[PDB]
């Protein structure tokens, strides 16, 4: 039939820049931390689904007043369109009506795609400033010295 | 006028919206 | 300052402006109960608030 | 008007719109 | 024509505005 | 509406369009 | 005299401030029932309509 | 006109607008 | 409304399209 | 057509302007 | 349509345009 | 025309406009 | 619709063009 | 047409315009 | 259509221009 | 490469893009009948093709 997507917005999350992110062991662990645990304050829209597409960043929320809008940084949304769930920063908040407040999003690629050991699969790529494991660190110690 | 994307059942015949 | 931080209950765009402004460097003048607290004898500045 | 929050002058009888 | 945002009660039927 | 996926209100009888 | 205004739109219109009185304004402090936190701002530009 | 301060020619009888 | 470039035989008289 | 800002008394009924 | 190469539906009788 | 200095063809009788 | 600059004798009354 | 040099089809009788 | 700025006496009633 | 050259039967704009790209420098990986021929043990590179 028609596909719907579910959102869950957060308050005053420490993540506000691309450079720093909270890496997790695996997607399940990250989801458990963001969804099941009570870390941060959050507005959950489990009951009310939304019609939204990742391609258009614009989003419109029903029951979030202007006062509640202030402080939102992170939004995690999962759509039936794509199995993979997504996370994004709420770059800009705008007021259009007493009943709706628009928010723009920017997909947080690092959290969405780089979880786990996926980056290790890259082949024949220039690397720089990588933290080293103990075996190679001891092996390479004179070079760093 | 503007509508949110929250599956708001709208009936053209009788629906009246309070907000702009 | 220059880092990743977020003040509670702040509009994200205002947070970005504050971040950049602090990165440029902002000077704070403590109130002295005067018309223009911004202008004072700097040499009198002392350690404790 | 440009920013009517809740006081929308939909009804025909009313002929005055405040703060607009 | 232009209106200030100062809750100026405007009546469509009879209101006459001096300024442009 | 802007994004109707499959529930297009082509038929004349229907007068309500959901989520739009 | 209260005002109908939103922080998102910076534009503001004043009723009883004539052009002569307008000159010299720098700082505006405004508090809206929409947001508990009060706000302050610089009046970057003044225009006559 | 472009800049009428207070002398707006609303009335039908008047047919001359000064300084415009 | 929009049509893909896949030689979709369209008949003006009776064709009805489910997607927008 | 164009008018200077020099309080040029203009009468709509009969005024005729030589310049463009 | 946007890109009809040679099969232009000029004739009135035809009511179906392919690949457009 | 684009640049009529003083010879504006307001009158109906004249049907020729020079240098335009 | 579009025409090339190759002195293509076109007759408005009867000309029919195959290409768009 | 876009570039008629001297052969302008002003006359009503002619119905063909060459090279355009 | 286009006219040069060379005081070309133009009569609206009968003037016919060869060039575009 | 950096010079005036033209491959036969090439769209001029594609030729311009290829010219600039080569001027930047392009690396060719020979096929090895694998899923990702682009990734190989470089040290094994030998003189003859």
């Amino acid at each position: 039939d028609r596909k719907l997507t579910h959102f869950k917005f957060f308050y005053n999350t420490p993540l506000t820049d691309y450079q720093n992110t909270i890496h997790f062991s695996s997607n399940n662990e990250r989801d458990n931390y963001f969804l099941n645990e009570n870390h941060f304050n959050a507005i959950d829209y489990k009951n009310i689904p939304f019609n939204f597409i990742r391609d258009r960043n614009m989003v419109n929320l029903e029951q979030m007043s202007w006062q509640d809008a202030q402080g939102i940084n992170y939004c995690t949304f999962k759509s039936d369109f794509e199995n993979r769930r997504y996370y994004a920063f709420v770059n800009q908040i705008e007021y259009v009506n007493d009943h709706v407040t628009r928010m723009y999003l920017v997909i947080d690629t690092v959290m969405t795609y780089t979880q786990g050991n996926v980056l290790s699969t890259v082949q024949n790529a220039f690397v720089e400033r990588q933290h080293l494991p103990r075996d190679v660190y001891n092996y390479l110690l004179p070079s760093l010295r | 006028s503007t509508l949110p994307q929250s599956k708001v059942n709208i009936d053209v015949d009788n629906t009246v919206l309070d907000y702009a | 300052m220059r880092g990743t931080y977020t003040i509670d209950g702040i509009d994200p765009m205002l947070l970005e402006q504050l971040k950049v402004l602090l990165e440029t460097g902002v000077r704070f003048w403590h109130n002295d109960g005067t018309n223009n607290p911004m202008a004072q004898n700097v040499f009198k500045n002392k350690f404790r608030k």
